[PDB]
């Protein structure tokens, strides 16, 4: 048993440790038994729930897009017309988790990715079909598929994982950075231009998601809603950062929304009101 | 009290590490140093 | 074949479950792990760093000065401030301490609070600083305030006073949301002589505000915080 | 005590008739109508009583009614009369 | 992958498996357990605590006098009470000992009866309390009573008798719904004496009649209890 | 082999173990040994049936809501719609299940949750829709969701349950109360007030569950019912407690309705009849 | 997640699979088990006890007549009975041996025939009880009888013969139901000498045939007896 | 006759605990204490 | 040859108990005894 | 590199037994003797 607090009686100490200088920037570990007298407790607590793999561990939805199945006999633009959907992978379209992963500068996970389909017929339809979904990782760079039945879906090298609408698909991705963790932040360009994107950089580059239905068309048309949960696990964090207190405005961008309201919630009276 | 076997052979597979025992906020609550007993390398 | 049976919850996608699932990148080989300075293991070790309060929270917008506490010279057994100790609320809502907070549900252990004087250095003030345990209103004058826990500070060479709230409940944790039977009491400072200053100087000294966690503190219940929204996905 | 309805019927040669056994107990372990005659119990919902479709009677009969409950007489018999 | 094989049951809700579930709060810590007094591991232990019999249940309301067995003054050869000992029934369907054994189907064992005697000190009275097994009728004289299981009680210093009902069966367990097999015989009460009343005090005085199960008794076999009934559900 | 009872024969005893005194509040042990020449009988019993962990560790309904999924588009009211409901955990509502845990003061359990939806479609329907369902259970206090899709059904930290309508999900929660055992009777109230509410307390939040269909609308209207089943587990209990005798009316009172029926039942005959 | 792969058959309920399934009554406590005589292990144990033939089965009713075979005084070399040895069928179906018989396909061992007269004290006769081995005819005279398995009985103070069927064929096992390649022989008994009654005695004396197996009976397959049938549910 | 491998980390996953041992009624039904023993601390 | 792990708690859950070795007729068979060798109790 | 456990009692049940080690074709190719050594029983 860990001591939370030790038996502590009078004390007329001459090293007083309630005065300090905050001006070195040190917290100085004062307590309770230093200022009040303390009988002794334990702490009977772990702190299991505040490691930073268990605060930044648990699936969290950071995707949703609809795909559909009908007849592609006529169509143009595959990727206007739903029949297929990419996403680059990013933890940051979602802001419960951005703003988590932002208490830290520098962040290294491993990634378990969960995948929902789940099917609607909205229109007249005399059945629900038995859809299957292929959801491709495609490599940081790697081109994605054009249209829905591109050869890229056929890709010996991509991995894909084929799975009913309606069920889950579950995989995990190991860390991927090319530096040693990801740049949740970045304070810099990716070379010396005037005109150079900041901030935004390619070290943070996790891959790319791209669905489709795989079947072929039927009768009636079929929306499939597409959600990707992500769960970092092998969490490391560097570096804690002062908490996101404004709107976010873009991903990768600290910007926040010009006219944005006020924080710091005003008192319902003075100074002195409790 | 509990058990776990690795089906998988990569190391990103396995479930979560669970806690980091040596936790120390030292770190981030008594960064000072005197420089004048030189801990400077 | 082995002879099972399938348990309900088989085919289920519970978000916290954690288990073995393959690679999609067989044999991957991850960069190295180098040395980076400021590791963080477990947030309590971050939320025992002290933070500012904006204690004066008291403006429109926000400001700087929600951060400075005025003190006024030749006040006699006045109040400099008063707040109530709902640590994940109020004036603690932004605060390091407040914002690890909203992300759990329970939260047990003392609090340091802390008060650093900025005012000229030919200056003098005493003030006490009382903690008032629940059960009681918030001190309406200081005989009031120091029949509780209390500190009283000589401002003088060390200009800053530390001041822990100890853990002062019955039952073992409280909500980290206001919630009337896990009230946490009431914090107040208060003149205990004056504040005197100078010749040549006039106007208000500012005091800040400091919180933090003593390293007896405990955080259970993972929820989510209500101080960022989202309506819309964002992009690049 | 266990109970039959009816008490006593006259009915036609070869006819059915509805007889129904309760018991005052509202949990009984057995309650049943012991007789020769062909019988169909309906459906019914609950424990304590229980109807019995009893099919071609041709004699005289006395249906009785049977159950373990302990308060009173446990079985109570009716009086079956054909005429013809 | 392991060859395996699903067996018929696969995918059932048995609502009394009782198998490991993934926990949707990982790594949380509950409060630890305090030492607080009167913990209950087995029901078989608070069985055994008596509770009063409302045995004078002859009136229209509920009442304290459905506890008081009434004793009349110069009364000879005669009946105080007579019960029969399904005891989750009757006289016995709202004691302590009834509402836990309405819970189960199966009983077996001792039960531990009392009366307590509440008229004035300076009386007197000498009472025989029987105990008929089953397979005869309750007892109608009182020698009828005293040929099976009986105590006889001279009331005095010691105001309570505690007079147990051995288990005397054939078959191993009863049924805890009144059943004609698994009857369980009768219990009755008679004046051996009479009850004499002290000069200046007059009319009933009061038996106080206790159940409870001697340390040998069985529960087995779960089930609803029928005491308490809803028809729509409950809301804050 | 446990003894019941022991061998014993006649007995002149002046240790009269049958006179006590009930006035002292004790349940002297008196055995069949006592009173009546015995024989020695073996228990053959252990009692593993009325351990508190099995009295009260079965899985029992404790909660019952219907959700639809339907074409949302035109509401305001998406809880009144039943497009998706929230419950406050509680085990008092089936009085089953609370007359037994009321059989005690204190207890501390571990639950285990089985939520088992099941499909209707009243109206005319061209098949049976592969709906899924979304059982979040939110911490105590935090925000329920407001809509059918608002973002808080995508919280980076609420434990949510994913499965198709027609199965079940399994889960369990560890105890989750703030004091050492949950009060299922508190004779005070949470301050010093004049009108505040008695005996309802903060100490027995359990959480609470929200409930949607993940699916878009289809053409027809689905309706589903969502049972929840609670199994409690690692039962510890507490200060044995008179049985519960009248009706309940709420939930955290013990009040009964007036003009209540008779508890105890009338005998048919007086006193003396068997 | 261990990686498994489901077999063909996951989800079929075969009606012989015989696995361990979860409890509905859990931590229930059954009646203890006490000495009952009479146990039966196998059934192979209580097909070993003899019971009677009807081999008389020439009435149109079934009679207790059915059991008694006629013997008649002043006979010579002429034949008492013959019966065809499929034990599944014909004088043997309602047989103990029998009926245990026709619960399995696949029969193989010896049997035991008895005879037990039940003539006067005063009587004498000689008999011949003769196996006849599949493969030829049953017999049709005595001499034909006679050079096949075969004893001679002389009636005395032992009322009662044993004659044991040995176990004669080639396949290992024979179908209990009545098949030309299984045919297991033919059973016959004879006047040896002839029936001597007493003066004063007149009529048919009777014999009492019983059958049983031997100990190294075996029986294999089981399948449904057709001694019984149903077309509708049976109620109380 | 039995096994029970523990496939999750938390204590809440485990199945039910069983039978409590030690029971003792002697808490309920016989807390009479004489106090002319002194047994009050 | 062959292998049985118990997954549940209760007796009652484990398959079939297999095959009664010691199978003796003679309780059946041969239940004459001589009363005259006192073998009554 | 190989495993099996049998988890059904009977041997029918099991999977296939393999290969005959043993294999000797000499019963059919070379089944001469000579009658002149004795070789019959």
């Amino acid at each position: 048993q860990t001591v939370a607090s030790i038996s502590s009686g009078p004390k007329h100490t001459q090293k007083v440790p309630i005065l300090t200088a905050n001006e070195t920037g040190a917290t100085m570990p004062v307590l309770p038994s230093d200022s009040i007298e303390t009988r002794t407790t334990y702490m009977h607590f772990n702190g299991s729930e505040t490691d930073v793999e268990c605060f930044l561990g648990r699936a969290a939805c950071v995707h949703v897009t609809e795909i559909q199945n009908k007849d592609a006999t006529g169509i143009d633009n595959h990727r206007e017309a739903k029949l297929f959907n990419d996403w680059k992978i990013n933890l940051s379209s979602l802001v419960q988790l951005r703003k988590k992963l932002e208490l830290f500068t520098y962040v290294r996970f491993d990634s378990e990715y969960t995948i929902l389909a789940t099917a609607s017929q909205p229109d007249s339809a005399n059945y629900s079909s038995n859809l299957v979904v292929q959801a491709m990782y495609v490599p940081p760079g790697a081109p994605n598929p054009k249209e829905w039945d591109d050869y890229t879906w056929q890709s010996a090298s991509n991995p894909s994982v084929f799975f009913k609408v309606g069920d889950t698909s579950r995989f995990s991705v190991p860390y991927v950075g090319l530096a040693s963790a990801y740049n949740c932040f970045y304070d810099g360009y990716s070379h010396d231009d005037a005109e150079t994107q900041y901030g935004i950089t390619v070290l943070n580059h996790m891959g790319s998601m791209a669905f489709r239905i795989v079947n072929e068309h039927d009768e009636h048309k079929t929306l499939v809603k597409i959600r990707v949960y992500h769960r970092a696990k092998h969490v490391e964090a560097w570096i804690p950062r002062a908490p996101r207190a404004l709107p976010y405005t873009s991903i990768g961008r600290t910007n926040y929304p010009k006219n944005t309201e006020p924080v710091i919630k005003k008192r319902k009276g003075d100074i002195k009101s409790y | 009290t509990f058990t776990v076997i690795n089906y998988y052979k990569d190391a990103a597979s396995t479930s979560s590490a669970g806690q980091s025992l040596s936790m120390d906020p030292s770190k981030f609550t008594e960064p000072v140093k005197d420089l004048m007993l030189k801990g400077a390398p | 074949g082995l002879p099972t049976t399938t348990l309900p919850g088989s085919g289920q996608f519970l978000t916290t479950d954690d288990r073995q699932s393959p690679s999609a990148l067989p044999n991957y080989e991850p960069t190295p792990r180098i040395h980076i300075p400021g590791k963080v293991h477990n947030l309590l070790e971050i939320i025992q760093v002290d933070t500012l309060i904006p204690m004066n929270n008291t403006h429109t917008k926000d400001e700087v000065n929600s951060y400075l506490i005025p003190l006024n010279a030749n006040r006699q057994n006045e109040q400099v401030f008063g707040t109530n100790l709902f640590i994940g609320d109020g004036v603690f809502k932004t605060t390091l301490l407040g914002e690890i907070v909203q992300y759990y549900t329970h939260w047990s252990g003392s609090l340091r609070f802390s008060l650093m004087y900025t005012g000229p250095a030919l200056s003098s003030a005493k003030l006490i600083l009382a903690y008032t345990p629940p059960g009681a209103r918030g001190p309406q004058d200081r005989r009031e305030a120091m029949l509780g826990t209390h500190v009283v500070w000589d401002i003088g060479l060390q200009s800053t006073i530390v001041m822990t709230i100890p853990w002062t409940s019955g039952v073992q944790f409280r909500y980290t949301d206001p919630d009337t039977y896990t009230s946490a009491g009431f914090l107040s400072c208060w003149y205990q002589t004056s504040l005197i200053l100078p010749p040549e100087t006039t106007g208000q000294v500012y005091l800040l505000s400091f919180i933090s966690a003593c390293p007896d503190f405990k955080l259970r219940l993972m929820k989510d915080t209500q101080t960022i929204s989202q309506t819309v996905a964002l992009t690049e | 005590q266990t109970s039959v309805s009816p008490s006593k019927v006259i009915l036609p040669r070869g006819g059915s008739v509805l007889v129904t056994c309760s018991t005052s107990c509202d949990q009984p372990k057995l309650l049943g109508i012991e007789t020769p005659l062909p019988k169909k119990e309906l459906l019914l919902p609950g424990n304590n009583r229980k109807v019995y479709e009893l099919s071609n009677v041709q004699e005289d009969s006395q249906p009785m009614c049977y159950s373990n409950c302990p308060d009173g007489q446990s079985t109570a018999k009716t009086f079956l009369t054909v005429y013809w």
